[PDB]
């Protein structure tokens, strides 16, 4: 729960290069699989568990 | 857009009628930082910036400002250094006034040239402004100074282009950067 | 609100188009209703909005 | 003073922070 995004995932800390105005991403289906750390800089990938 | 490299263009002014009777924006960019204000500027026919040339800049863009209702300062302001191209879409929806900045190096001849650049959000303030008219505010600098009178010594390379509704399929690269665009219209 | 009137309030009666969400027009010219230039001043053809 | 000329494939920004 980062900015009131509620859900279930995995961290992975991907390698993806995020802009200053963007913090959310999302995929085909738009569901948010990568989201920013509002703490810190890094970038952490949200993917579903087993 | 504009490929300058002297920071002639500095700023632009927004409004319906550009006079007292309505509201105006009024945005100037200096070398250190930015001002924008929303106050009923009183426009003449040719608003430009007076430099006493290094520094002390004077405003005679407008003749009186007495609402003021509305100021922001950034000074991060649509610079991008000074060593080529600096495009810049501004949108005012629902009152609110973004604006857009990308920088992209020219390499070529006085033209514009092939490719894709897509450009990134600056800012994002609400004016609640109908703005219908605009014009580029750009420095003289005639090595000396010079009054409010209009027709100045203009003696001592822009384009403008309009927006329309279109639909537009974005590609994005496997960074996330935009490498390719079509207008369906 | 004042027992002898509280007069530190408008609401701009008038106004010639409808405005626009979220915008602000505090302009306080005299609102021209007529045909005839409105002047500035009160007349049977342009009264005060606010 | 004025010149016409035509933008090819420039005047795109991004929509969404997504």
């Amino acid at each position: 729960n980062f900015n009131g995004l509620t859900g279930t995932g995995v961290l992975t800390e991907s390698n993806k290069k995020f802009l200053p105005f963007q913090q959310f991403g999302r995929d085909i289906a738009d569901t948010t699989d990568a989201v920013r750390d509002p703490q810190t800089l890094e970038i952490l990938d949200i993917t579903p568990c087993s | 857009a504009s490929t300058e490299k002297s920071n002639i263009i500095r700023g632009w002014i927004f409004g319906t009628t550009l006079d007292s009777k309505t509201q105006s924006l009024l945005i100037v960019n200096n070398a250190t930082n930015v001002v924008i204000k929303v106050c009923e500027f009183q426009f003449c026919n040719d608003p430009f910036l007076d430099v006493y040339q290094w520094m002390e800049s004077e405003f005679r863009v407008y003749s009186s400002a007495n609402n003021c209702t509305f100021e922001y300062v950034s000074q991060p302001e649509g610079k991008e250094g000074n060593f080529n191209l600096r495009e810049f879409v501004f949108k005012n929806i629902d009152g609110y006034f973004k604006i857009y900045s990308k920088h992209t190096p020219i390499n070529l001849e006085r033209d514009l040239p092939q490719g894709f650049s897509a450009l990134e959000p600056l800012v994002d303030l609400p004016i609640g402004i109908n703005i219908t008219r605009f014009q580029t505010l750009l420095a003289l600098h005639r090595s000396y100074l010079t009054p409010v009178d209009s027709s100045s010594g203009w003696t001592a390379a822009y384009y403008v282009g309009y927006l329309q509704p279109r639909t537009f399929l974005l590609k994005y690269n496997e960074n996330g950067t935009i490498t390719d665009a079509v207008d369906c219209a | 609100s004042k027992p002898s009137g509280n007069y530190n309030y408008l609401y701009r009666l008038l106004r010639k188009s409808k405005l626009k969400p979220f915008e602000r027009d505090i302009s306080t010219e005299i609102y021209q209703a007529g045909n005839k230039p409105c002047n500035g001043v009160a007349g049977p053809n342009c009264y005060s909005p606010l | 003073t004025q010149s016409y000329t035509n933008s090819f494939t420039r005047g795109v920004y991004y929509p969404d922070k997504v």
